[PDB]
RNA sequence: AUGCGA
């Protein structure tokens, strides 16, 4: 259900969901200040 | 006076040695199959709670 | 790494789980909210099961 | 006269007689020495709900455990049976 | 308090821990099925229901 | 400290993240009107300093994400204004020991 | 891991568990034949055999006190306080 | 899961820490009964002495460190005997000292309580034949320990 | 599983 069918993609923002990528790498090394932290980054 | 049937002092029961289940290779049940009495969860419990952890093992 | 907060095995507490659920979770709740493409904007069928 | 062995043999001693202790769940030496087995299965606990159609059943043609080491039988064709009650 | 309503004696240090343990995650994490998710061991959690 | 009158609106919310270098706090005007830190069921909160919390984590020889945790949103936390990661040390008196101390991470 | 003796900062006295299991250890290799360094004074048990042995500190066993971190103390029976 | 480590936290079988110290004195239930009946120890005093002889492993710890922390702590306790007012300064010195290796370390309810036994009771210690309130502190922080 | 000793 969360996938896009004409694209074969998620139907989230790439670049989102490469923040949730970022997140859950930082949560195998547990740094969650850093996770919290990520949220931040902006322009 | 009355002598209740339930003479459970014949229906003791000791297991030094004995059958096993083929799925899992622990004792029988059952005094007629020489069967081994269980330790239940609350037992394990008990043993780790004394510390007594390779009587437990 | 350098500060040996961590190491290459990882680092794993019941709190990083309880914040790895949780983000996953929420994760779900983004995966789930989209009821049209965004990479490719286009809108993909229902499904049933 | 036949031959012993059709299952096992103390290969320690060239003893080949057979004890069993129902009370120890052990097979053992009947003349000599040792464990035959450790190993020893079924004779379930109290919890037999029986569920199962269990649609096996014995037939012997799958054999059995064995657990007579005691034999002596000879070759059969299969069933005498008919031949006997011929 | 609800020992007391009994009479019954309990040492603190038993009551205190388990709140200890109840407050582990800085919540009022129950000690049914799901506060157990939160925690590591995985055979502790398939070894409950 | 932004203390609001009733309340703030979530757009506007989304600007309190937004000056990093910087951290805004938004308050109930309403639901400050009481410190909890007077009340008599909350034990003394000590925001303990990076020197103190490096120490304690090395007398007891562990991650600071293995501590017992405290949230963010827990009224002491916002009130001490807790950073991530901090540790706080809570002195509490027991029924017991008399004066206790333990220590909880915020994160 | 290796905490330095000269670093050691636990408790002097032998816990109930580590009395324990010292006793269980040593009576069970005396029992396989390690060499009995006090008079067997007629005992038969391994077990009392141990109990000598640790009332004069001829154990030689160490206890490895863990911590949760993976650091440990390497103790001698001859020295952990025994009562 | 739960147990005591080895540095006197309670640590989960996982290594999760959940109290710095059991109950708070590090003071087993089994023990306990006795450690503030300071009257009885006291008519039973040889006994006890006889028991817990110091002398056997004053070699192995050091009677003063916690000591002293008693006595800044004590100083602060004297000025600070309203508790959102606390000791600051002065953690408890069950926090500064292992209690199994200074004898001292101990609770600051427990301490309390001791002295206001020794001071209420400076009589029978103008009662006694061989026996005196630091001697007596003495046996009954060794019992603590 | 139903009845029952503890
Ligand atoms: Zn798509």
């Amino acid at each position: 259900r969360a996938s896009c069918l004409f694209c074969h993609h998620f139907r989230l923002k790439s670049v989102e969901v490469h923040r949730y990528a970022c997140k859950l790498r930082l949560l195998q090394y547990g740094l969650i200040d850093e996770s919290y932290k990520l949220d931040e980054i902006t322009l | 006076y009355q002598r209740l049937r339930h003479m459970v002092n014949d229906k003791f029961q000791v297991r030094s040695t004995g059958p096993v289940n083929s799925l899992t290779m622990q004792p029988v049940k059952g005094r007629k199959r020489h069967g081994g009495i269980r330790v239940g969860e609350m037992e394990r419990d008990a043993l780790i709670g004394h510390g007594t952890s390779f009587l437990l093992q | 790494l350098s500060d040996g907060r961590t190491t290459e095995r990882g680092s794993f507490t019941a709190t990083v789980n309880d914040e790895r659920k949780k983000l996953v979770h929420e994760f779900h709740k983004k995966l789930l909210s989209r009821g049209k493409c965004d990479n490719c904007g286009m809108f993909s069928p229902k499904f049933r099961k | 006269m036949s031959t012993f062995i059709r299952g096992p043999i103390c290969g320690t001693d060239n003893c080949p007689s057979r004890l069993w202790r129902i009370i120890d769940g052990r097979r053992t030496c009947q003349y000599g020495h040792v464990m035959e087995g450790d190993v020893e299965f079924n004779d379930d606990e109290d919890d037999l709900n029986g569920l199962g159609a269990g649609v096996i059943t014995r037939r012997l043609n799958l054999t059995t455990n064995a657990t007579g080491s005691f034999q002596s039988s000879q070759l059969t064709n299969s069933q005498l049976l008919q031949q006997q009650q011929r | 308090n609800v020992f007391s309503r009994y009479a019954i004696s309990v040492s603190f240090r038993h009551l205190d821990l388990i709140a200890d343990m109840m407050t582990r995650q800085g919540t009022y994490l129950a000690f049914n099925r799901q506060g157990m998710e939160t925690s590591t061991s995985s055979f502790m959690k398939m070894s409950y229901e | 400290i932004f203390v609001y009158q009733n309340n703030i609106t979530p757009s506007a919310m989304k600007l309190v993240p937004s000056i990093p270098p910087a951290t805004i706090e938004t308050f109930n005007e309403a639901a400050l009107v009481v410190n909890i830190t007077h009340h008599e069921l909350v034990p003394k909160h000590i925001r303990l300093s990076s020197d103190e919390k490096r120490e304690l984590l090395k007398r007891y020889r562990l991650k600071e994400s293995q501590l017992p945790r405290i949230q963010r949103a827990d009224p002491v936390a916002l009130y001490l204004g807790l950073k991530r990661g901090e540790v706080v040390k809570i002195i509490r008196k027991s029924e017991t020991s008399g004066r206790y101390a333990s220590y909880r991470i915020c994160m | 891991k290796a905490i330095p003796k000269d670093q050691r900062a636990t408790t002097p006295y032998m816990t109930k568990y580590e009395r324990a299991r010292i006793l269980g250890t040593r009576a069970l290799q005396i029992s396989m034949n390690a060499p009995v360094f006090v008079d067997l004074e007629g005992e038969t048990d391994p077990l009392r055999i141990a109990m000598k042995e640790l009332a004069e500190k001829k154990i030689p066993l160490v206890i490895r006190r863990y911590l949760p971190d993976g650091s440990f103390e390497d103790w001698s029976v001859e020295e952990l306080i025994v009562d | 899961g739960v147990h005591v480590s080895y540095d006197n936290s309670i640590r989960d079988a996982d290594g999760t820490l959940v109290q710095f110290m059991y109950g708070g004195d590090a003071i087993d239930i089994t023990k306990e009964s006795h450690m503030t009946q300071f009257e009885f120890c006291l008519d039973n005093y040889y006994a006890l002495l006889k028991k817990y002889n110091p002398s056997a492993l004053i070699e192995h710890l050091d009677v003063e460190s916690a000591l002293k922390y008693s006595k800044k702590t004590l100083k602060y306790r004297k000025k600070h005997s309203p508790h959102y007012k606390q000791s600051v300064k002065y953690d408890p010195v069950l926090a500064k000292y292992n209690p199994a290796k200074y004898l001292g370390s101990v609770s600051e309810n427990f301490q309390d309580k001791l002295e206001s036994f020794l001071d209420k009771n400076s009589k029978l210690f103008k009662s006694s034949d061989g026996v005196n309130e630091k001697k007596f502190r003495a046996l009954m922080q060794l019992k603590y320990m």
